[PDB]
């Protein structure tokens, strides 16, 4: 399928509109994205924050200002004529009943598939909490891609200036085991689909790899065939270090 | 004397993305914040300013679009005026001309705390941006002639020739000043998500080299061949230290597949 | 006779378990179950000689609730062994 | 067989034809063998120009 | 309803059309128009006996050759005639086991290739997981309602 890629500018922005707008009482902030969604990698270059309202108890009623969408659109044009409008981000990741709503504002400015970020700005989970979801025909669904960090000299340079594998892994599989455990005893709780149709595949596709254990030690001593060639070499670079001091140790006691 | 001027860790790569995209130009962009006496000049948020083809003059700043923008971002949260604007060099240093002082001159009635910051993302690329601001002057510490600026510490004047010519004599137009960026506990882990969906792309590389599995072991063997029989004609170590070192990592990798 | 026959690995069936099923002799077993294979519902096959029929997992197997409160013990176990071999990688 | 045209093994005894013919693998014993002699032949020239 | 019989080939009503309906088969009007009953036959019944030959290269591990005469419909020479043909081709591999009067079908896999598909089954595993993962927040709408 398709690719997301976002800058660190685009996500350090969106992490930073709730603290500076002082966002309280269990509250969202939603702001736009730019870039271009045309491409397979989608590339968000660009984000701003726009001026949300919602209540809690009730669902029905949303008031977003469209002002700020032609306001900046006329800022935009006269600066990036690159950067359109390709959809808007939210300010954490549990998914709220709304998200079809707003789809419905953004359908008549956005020329493409209205593309729906989602970020974390509690930052609870691991590795990347910001997830980025694809709204397509089901009525409707939300189709999520793999979200990943722009590389060029015109943003990861400046996180090197603020700033400054397995183990991490399975810490990341633990998260996904974690969220499985809660769904099935949630679910027992309120009786006595589609979760419970992909789960019987994940078990039928690690009792099983036990049948190519015979083939899998095939290729695992050539690891060790290979690193035992790659221990005998590291004498070589140890042994004439040692043959090289011995030869700085006669040029001392001759001087 | 030398002044510490903080920036927010939003404005950095606002202003570095905003000056590095055009390269030619010369682009321009306001900036908000608040300020700490006149020792202190803080940047929370950065405006960016429509582009002209007439590289920074007095007819490229427009009073309407400035005066609309400002009353949409007092509605998003942002409380502070503005404390000047930054200046993109592509290619030289920090330095003024004498248009960007002629311009910066023009301000100094508007608001008198205007700061005029020289940003150069183009040899910035090297892991330390290399920025510098200007600041006019409020007075109110200062009439005619003293010494502001407490807390001298840390860097020195650099600039490059005029600039550092005329310091504590005259600081009307022009003086030097520092840089420094504040952060905080959250901001820090902003940027650490660069590293279980890293944990699939990780296995990617390894699904694929199974069936090079064979292919790929033997370029590498073979190339430690030739290496070796260097080393017999020499009566080198680099090359093969560089080359054993890329085939040790592979090996462990392939191993966590496991 | 999958779900019968299935206890961890083994998914395999033989004729004789079939033809008590269907009463149809090894001819009409090897006929019948075929199409439904090629139809996409069975990724397995037949094997004629040995009399064994080996059989993937396809059809996601509906009408559930059986199997729920099984499979939550089974994820406990990978949730256990990911968690004691994780503990030892980062000791040594 | 000899010739090593199509590599096979025949049976005089049942007169059939035994599966013979099967590929090699590279990189495990001749890539290891020539390079560990390749290395032996640098540790004596390491011994000799130390002294 | 030929073309979806290719693959579920039984071979069982193959015969019975090649012996009695042939509208377009020895007989041509609007596009060959017709030559002769042997011209048309003779490849007609070397396409149908691989019809059957490729779905058991793909399905079948290994049939005994007392089977392939009896869906075939030929003889023990006849039978290992047209397999042999199809081998040279580059088509369908298969060792014909004479001993056994077996005949194995099931391509040998190396070791390599076996766990490659395990790398594969791996990360199909990952996508299983990363699809139930976006699923519980998207149905616990309909949960929390």
């Amino acid at each position: 399928h398709e690719k997301v890629t976002i800058a660190p500018l685009v996500l350090l922005s969106a992490l930073d509109h709730y603290e500076r707008t002082q966002t309280k009482e269990n509250k969202r902030c939603v702001g736009v994205i730019l870039g271009d969604a045309n491409s397979s990698t989608i590339r968000v270059t660009n984000s701003f924050a726009l001026p949300f309202e919602e209540d809690e108890k009730n669902s029905d009623v949303w008031f977003l200002d469209h002002n700020y969408i032609e306001n900046m659109n006329e800022m935009c044009k006269k600066i990036n004529a690159k950067e359109k409008l390709i959809g808007w981000y939210h300010s954490g990741p549990k998914l709220r009943a709304s998200d079809l709503k707003i789809n419905e504002l953004f359908k008549k400015y956005t020329q493409n598939n209205p593309l729906l970020l989602i970020v974390d700005v509690k930052q609870q989970g691991v590795g990347l909490p910001t997830d980025a979801y694809v709204a397509i025909e089901q009525e409707k669904t939300f189709l999520h891609l793999p979200c990943t960090i722009e590389a060029e000299e015109a943003e990861e340079i400046g996180v090197e200036h603020l700033l400054r594998i397995r183990l991490t892994n399975q810490l990341k599989s633990l998260k996904g085991l974690q969220s499985k455990l809660k769904d099935v005893v949630e679910y027992l709780d309120k009786v006595i689909h589609t979760i419970l149709g992909k789960l019987q595949d994940v078990f039928n596709l690690n009792n099983l790899q036990k049948a190519l254990t015979v083939k899998t030690n095939d290729e695992l001593m050539v690891i060790y065939i290979s690193n035992l060639v790659r221990s005998i070499i590291a004498f070589d670079d140890l042994i004439e270090n040692k043959i090289q001091n011995k030869k700085i140790q006669e040029q001392r006691v001759k001087d | 004397t030398k002044e510490t001027v903080y920036i927010s860790s939003i404005a950095l790569l606002k202003m570095l993305k905003h000056g590095r995209a055009g390269v030619p130009m010369e682009v321009m962009g306001l900036m908000l914040g608040e300020f700490v006496d006149d020792y202190t000049v803080n940047v929370v948020d950065v405006f960016a300013m429509p582009q002209s083809g007439t590289g920074v003059s007095v007819e490229a700043v427009d009073d309407v679009f400035q005066a609309k923008m400002m009353d949409m971002l007092k509605q998003t949260g942002r409380d502070q005026m503005v404390v000047g604007w930054y200046h993109s060099h592509p290619g030289f240093g920090c330095w003024l001309s004498s248009v960007d002082v002629n311009t910066q001159k023009s301000f100094e009635q508007l608001n008198s705390r205007a700061v005029a910051v020289v940003v150069d993302p183009i040899q910035s690329v090297k892991g330390k941006v290399v920025i510098d601001a200007f600041r006019l002057i409020d007075t109110g510490a200062l009439i005619n002639n003293l010494e502001p600026r407490q807390t001298t510490s840390n860097t020195g004047l650099l600039n490059k020739a005029n600039i550092q010519a005329l310091i504590h004599g005259l600081n009307r137009h022009y003086y030097s000043l520092n840089i420094d960026y504040h952060k905080t506990a959250k901001e820090t882990k902003m940027l650490m998500n660069l590293h279980y969906e890293e944990k699939e792309e990780s296995n990617l590389a390894a699904t694929k080299s199974m069936v090079k599995i064979a292919e790929q072991y033997s370029k590498r063997i073979e190339e430690e061949k030739e290496l070796t029989e260097e080393e017999l004609k020499t009566r080198p170590k680099k090359h093969l230290s560089e080359t054993a070192d890329e085939t040790l990592e592979n090996n462990i990798v392939s191993v966590l597949t496991a | 006779l999958i779900e019968t026959v299935f206890v961890k690995n083994i998914r395999m069936l033989s004729f004789e378990d079939i033809s008590k099923a269907t009463h149809l002799p090894k001819d009409n077993v090897e006929h019948l179950v075929m199409r439904a294979i090629s139809l996409g519902l069975l990724k397995g096959s037949i094997d004629q000689v040995n009399e064994l029929v080996t059989i993937s997992w396809v059809q996601p197997r509906i009408i559930s609730g059986d199997q729920i409160t099984k499979m939550k013990d089974r994820l406990v176990e990978w949730n256990d062994q990911v968690e004691k071999l994780g503990k030892k990688m980062e000791a040594r | 067989i000899l010739d090593k045209i199509f590599y096979g093994v025949l049976d005089q005894g049942n007169g059939w034809l035994y599966v013979y013919e099967t590929p090699n693998q590279d990189a495990t014993y001749d890539s290891a063998l020539e390079l560990v002699g390749q290395l032996n032949k640098v540790v004596d020239q390491l011994f000799e120009k130390a002294s | 309803s030929l073309v979806k019989l290719f693959t579920t080939n039984e071979l069982m009503r193959w015969p019975i059309v090649q012996k009695t309906y042939e509208p377009v088969l020895n007989e041509d009007d609007l596009a060959f128009g017709g030559e002769a009953n042997k011209h048309h036959w003779e490849d007609l019944q070397k396409r149908v006996i691989e019809h059957n030959l490729r779905v058991i290269s793909e399905y079948y591990s290994r049939i005994t050759l007392l089977r392939l005469n009896e869906l075939l419909d030929l003889t023990e020479s006849q039978t290992e005639t047209y397999i042999s043909d199809l081998v040279n081709q580059g088509i369908i591999y298969a060792k014909v086991n004479r001993p056994a009067k077996i005949v194995n079908f099931e391509k040998p896999k190396n070791s390599s290739q076996l766990l490659n598909e395990w790398s594969h089954n791996v990360d199909e595993l990952l996508e299983h997981i990363e699809t139930i993962g976006h699923l519980i927040t998207k149905e616990e709408i309909m949960h929390g309602l």
